[PDB]
DNA sequence: AAGGGAAAATAAACAATACATAACAAAACATATAAAAACCA
């Protein structure tokens, strides 16, 4: 017995974290897996629970806000010492150190240390740790969630606290690993284009409506007494419209269409009029220009100087020219694609002092530009970052692509396309 | 004897005053100069460092320093009744 | 054969994001989990070559084959014909 | 592929060698070396006058440009500008780049001690400060009369580990610095590789060619060839018991009966009996025991008939014949 | 002007070498505490 919420899609698996989370530790199964892509809401429906129950008692910890294990230890010793303050106020505490733990025996030994004082309390009461994105911790392995799962049955049994877990990761790959530990699951699905539209228009009018950028066009143009009706009706035009010119271009995500209204809204509303407010489908057609580009980004003429710019134009050349047929075709007498071969040292020159305008031989800039270009990370080594200059065996490669080169080869007048041949 | 023992230290004009004259003067309209560009990019930051008020607040402010050498300094306000310090991330300090 | 609005370079990309991480593919010899913390700690120091060649390039293999495709996909899709070649 | 190779060349011991390359490198071009160290003395007061200008000067040029370094600037430019500016002449530091075991660490805890310790500079020692402690030095160098008080030598400035590139970066901070002096030589032909436009505007550097074409004494001990095995093993047989150089004679024979390849190798069934034959082999436990000396330094090899044949030429072996067995 | 014919190019099988990264070692960088050792007093 609990007391449910309510949510717009999550009828069913509202039902099972009812089902499998109650107040009593008996009927609380240990470890759970709440399992779902970034983009269902999961910390949303999770906290929305959790809302709707005063009763029980839940500690937060956030991996993603934490590094590595060995704080993540820090992370859990630190906090329940100090919601067990906030729950039993009276009860006399010998403080311990949570710095003091940085080895998964550590945590037992004071979890051991821990509950030992509380155990005159007058009921057995459960206490949920929640942890929110184990998956993007920066440095899990394999043999880090399984550490996990066991840490309840080291506890003692007996004692009238009984700390149980719920795991939040993504990237369902990785729980294919541990199915056989057969701990209970509850997925959560993907969205469709319906209730995408749906969730975004029940959580975007409370903003959309309350923006100044709104308020200022208020004023601003004649404004008759539009209702917030009104109001709200341009607000789901908008929001109806942006999902169909869009969805194609960015999936069933939620966080990705959160932020592209917020760059569209204000350039749609300055080409409203006093008399499209009443007048939708023509306002689209006066407000068109945006609903086809993206406007997320925010090709350069290159800095670089004139034997600079030779010196990239024979840098390209060895993505395609091998040593077999390069001396053949640039006498003093396709690939395109693929990625780039690799260099040595000389060849460059051998190269560059073929394509210049005896005009040149003074090479002391041209040594220049090179670390110029190599800070660039233009032209990059194989090996690590150190050794590179002593002549050991050192190779190297361009990592610019071809519409680059194309711009530069014409921006020195120099014809590239020649000598391309398939 | 001792070359290859590493770093051991030891402890062993009418016509240039006109010069002596030329040159310095040359050089204090050099670095004055120098400080002029050096005031004028520690202003620019600045003022567009603050006064910059969204209406979201809830993102970073983000400053792309095109065509810049990787070697400009900042200075800071003081601003009372809150800390503001710089952090600075070498590549070398970046594994 | 017949109206599709062809796509950009510049677009594709965001789309592309959300197809490694949804594990449709998989980078060309990319050892995934380590299996204890030592291991795991030895690949965190080792700088990487992949991605010093640029986003565009980086060797992506298959997870899902193309045979496989035309028993999922309904033939009122009209990419249809184009899972069998 | 027949091939003249290094190892069917008439070789030259270790007291032979070194002797007679110094007789050619104190006796070959003697007159015209000095000859040339005249006519270059000239340039001496030249860059004396340049070098108050804080000028990185950097020498490159064929040839070792070590001894002409460390007369430059020990003999004539370090007393020279203490006698200009008016007492302990001015500290020379010198770096010897060709020396790989050069660090940034304790190459720059000897620059703090050199130059003042004004202020606690051990408080900002923290986690790499170096970068940090060197920006409140420049800073506060700014603001001081112009003076040097230090001349630094560096060496080979492309050597083993002065052309790593934390520690490039490093020097490239002290050369904007007006109060030192930086006078290094190069000897590579990619050494202006090592710099692009940012650190150059922090060197300023200028150059100079000094050829002299000297032997490069000291800047050869560290380097190796195949003079410095068939030459390994050479001084093992020198140094063990009697019947071992009597088994490898029997081992050395039937070996070069038939390079020194595989082909010309021995079974160890028969060769066990031929050792038997000479009342030198007991058994397989005995002959192999003292095989294993022979096969810990590296002396013989073994191939599969159960071949075991010497790595060394067919002009090695009856070298070691003659010579060593005899 | 024709043409021979040797240089250059192509292809394919095979061998030899280089490369990216995994696994690890070791030195620099860092902290902690009981025992020695100065050291006031
Ligand atoms: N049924 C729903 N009703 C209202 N809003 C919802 C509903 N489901 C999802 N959302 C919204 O979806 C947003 C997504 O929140 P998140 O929980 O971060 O998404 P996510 O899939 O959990 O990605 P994360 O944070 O990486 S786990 C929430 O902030 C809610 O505003």
């Amino acid at each position: 017995n609990v007391t449910t919420p309510e949510v717009a899609f999550r009828e069913y698996q509202t039902n099972c974290l009812a089902s499998y989370i109650s107040a009593d530790p008996d009927i609380t199964p240990s470890n759970l897996i709440l399992q779902g892509y970034s983009g269902t809401g999961k910390t949303y429906t999770l906290k929305k629970y959790f809302n709707a129950n005063p009763n029980l008692h839940a500690v937060w910890l956030e991996p993603v806000e934490l590094v590595s294990w060995k704080p993540l230890l820090q992370a859990i010793a630190r906090t329940v010492q100090y919601k067990l303050k906030t729950l039993y106020p009276n009860i006399p505490t010998t403080d311990y150190d949570p710095l003091q733990v940085e080895e998964p025996f550590l945590l037992v030994k004071t979890l051991h240390n821990i509950f030992v004082q509380y155990e005159s309390l007058q009921e057995k009461t459960c206490l949920f740790l929640i942890l929110d994105g184990f998956d993007s911790l920066q440095d899990l392995d394999a043999a880090l969630f399984n550490k996990y799962i066991k840490l309840n049955e080291l506890l003692p049994k007996d004692s009238k606290i009984n700390i149980k877990f719920i795991y939040t990761m993504l990237e369902t790959s990785f729980l294919q690993r541990y199915s056989t530990h057969c701990i209970p699951t509850v997925m959560f699905p993907r969205y469709n284009v319906d209730e995408v539209s749906t969730i975004l228009v029940m959580s975007r009018c409370g903003e959309l409506m309350e923006d100044s950028c709104l308020r200022k066009r208020i004023i601003e143009e004649q404004i008759t007494d539009c209702t917030d009706d009104q109001f709200q009706n341009v607000a789901a035009n908008f929001i109806h419209l942006i999902v169909q010119a869009f969805h194609s271009y960015t999936g069933n995500d939620i966080f990705a269409l959160n932020d592209l209204i917020d760059f569209k809204w204000p350039k749609y509303v300055s080409r409203i009029t006093k008399e499209n407010i009443f007048e939708p489908l023509a306002l689209y057609k006066s407000a068109i220009k945006l609903f086809l580009s993206t406007d997320d980004n925010l090709s350069q003429t290159y800095d670089l100087s004139i034997i600079s710019k030779y010196l990239l134009i024979a840098s390209y050349i060895c993505s395609y020219l091998e040593p077999r047929y390069d001396a053949s075709i640039f006498s003093r007498k396709n690939p395109r694609y693929l990625q780039p071969s690799l260099f040595a040292i000389e060849r460059l020159l051998a190269i560059f002092q073929a394509i210049f305008p005896s005009l040149m031989k003074a090479n002391i800039e041209v040594f220049q530009n090179l670390s110029e270009l190599h800070t660039l990370k233009l032209i990059a080594t194989t090996m690590n970052k150190n050794i590179d200059y002593l002549s050991p065996k050192v190779r190297w490669k361009v990592n610019v692509p071809w519409e680059i080169i194309k711009e530069i080869s014409e921006s020195v007048h120099f014809n590239i396309s020649d000598y391309f041949s398939d | 004897a001792d070359a290859q023992r590493s770093h051991y230290t030891v402890y062993p004009e009418k016509r240039w005053e006109l010069y002596h004259q030329l040159h310095s003067h040359f050089h204090d309209q050099v670095d004055h100069i120098i400080d002029n560009i050096e005031a004028d990019l520690k202003a620019e930051i600045s003022d567009l460092l603050y006064s910059e008020t969204t209406q979201k607040r809830r993102c970073f402010n983000t400053i792309f320093l095109l065509g810049s050498d990787s070697t400009t300094k900042i200075e800071l306000k003081d601003e009372s009744s809150r800390y503001n310090v710089l952090i600075e991330l070498t590549p070398k300090e970046s594994p | 054969r017949i109206t599709i609005k062809l796509w950009l370079k510049k677009d594709v990309k965001n789309v592309w994001e959300n197809l490694v991480q949804l594990d449709f593919f998989t980078e060309k010899s990319a050892v995934g989990l380590r299996d204890n913390a030592t291991a795991a700690f030895y690949a965190s120091n080792y700088q990487f070559q992949g991605t010093m060649i640029p986003f565009d390039l980086r060797s992506y293999q298959m997870q899902i084959i193309l045979q496989e495709l035309r028993r999922i996909i309904p033939k009122s899709n009209m990419y249809y014909s184009w899972t069998q070649l | 592929k027949s091939r003249h190779t290094m190892s069917m060349a008439p070789d030259v011991t270790r007291e032979e060698f070194s002797l007679v390359s110094n007789f050619f490198n104190e006796n070959f071009q003697k007159r015209p070396r000095q000859k040339l160290f005249e006519i270059q003395k000239k340039m001496f007061p030249q860059y004396w006058f340049e070098l108050t200008q804080g000028f990185s000067l950097l020498f490159y040029g064929v040839g070792s440009k070590r001894n002409f370094l460390e007369e430059f600037a020990i003999d004539y430019l370090s007393p020279k500008i203490a006698y200009s500016q008016l007492v302990n002449s001015i500290p020379c530091l010198i770096l010897n780049g060709y020396n790989p075991s050069c660090n940034y660490r304790d190459v720059f805890k000897e620059i703090t001690d050199l130059l003042v310790p004004a202020e606690l500079t051990r408080s900002e020692t923290k986690g790499n400060h170096v970068i940090l402690q060197i920006q409140k030095m420049i800073d506060f160098y700014k603001n001081q009369p112009l003076d040097i008080k230090l001349i630094l030598v560096v060496h080979n400035l492309d050597g083993p580990s002065i052309r790593k590139n934390t520690f490039q970066t490093m020097l490239s901070f002290l050369s904007v610095i007006r109060q030192i002096a930086i006078v290094a030589s190069t000897d590579h032909i990619y050494a202006p590789l090592l710099w692009d436009n940012m650190k150059a505007q922090n060197y300023n550097f200028v150059f100079h060619d000094i050829s002299n074409f000297e032997p490069s004494t000291v800047e050869s001990t560290f380097q190796d060839v195949m003079k410095m095995g068939a030459e390994g093993a050479k001084y093992v047989l020198q140094s063990l018991t009697v019947n071992s150089k009597k088994m490898y004679k029997l081992l050395i024979e039937t070996q070069m009966q038939n390079r020194g390849t595989q082909r010309t190798g021995v079974e160890l069934k028969l060769f066990n009996h031929l050792c038997a034959a000479d009342f030198i082999a007991s058994n397989e436990i005995a002959l192999r025991s003292m095989l294993r000396e022979f096969i810990e330094h590296k002396m013989a090899n073994i191939t599969k008939m159960e071949i075991i044949w010497v790595p060394y030429t067919y002009a090695e072996l009856e070298k070691l014949l003659k010579t060593v067995l005899n």
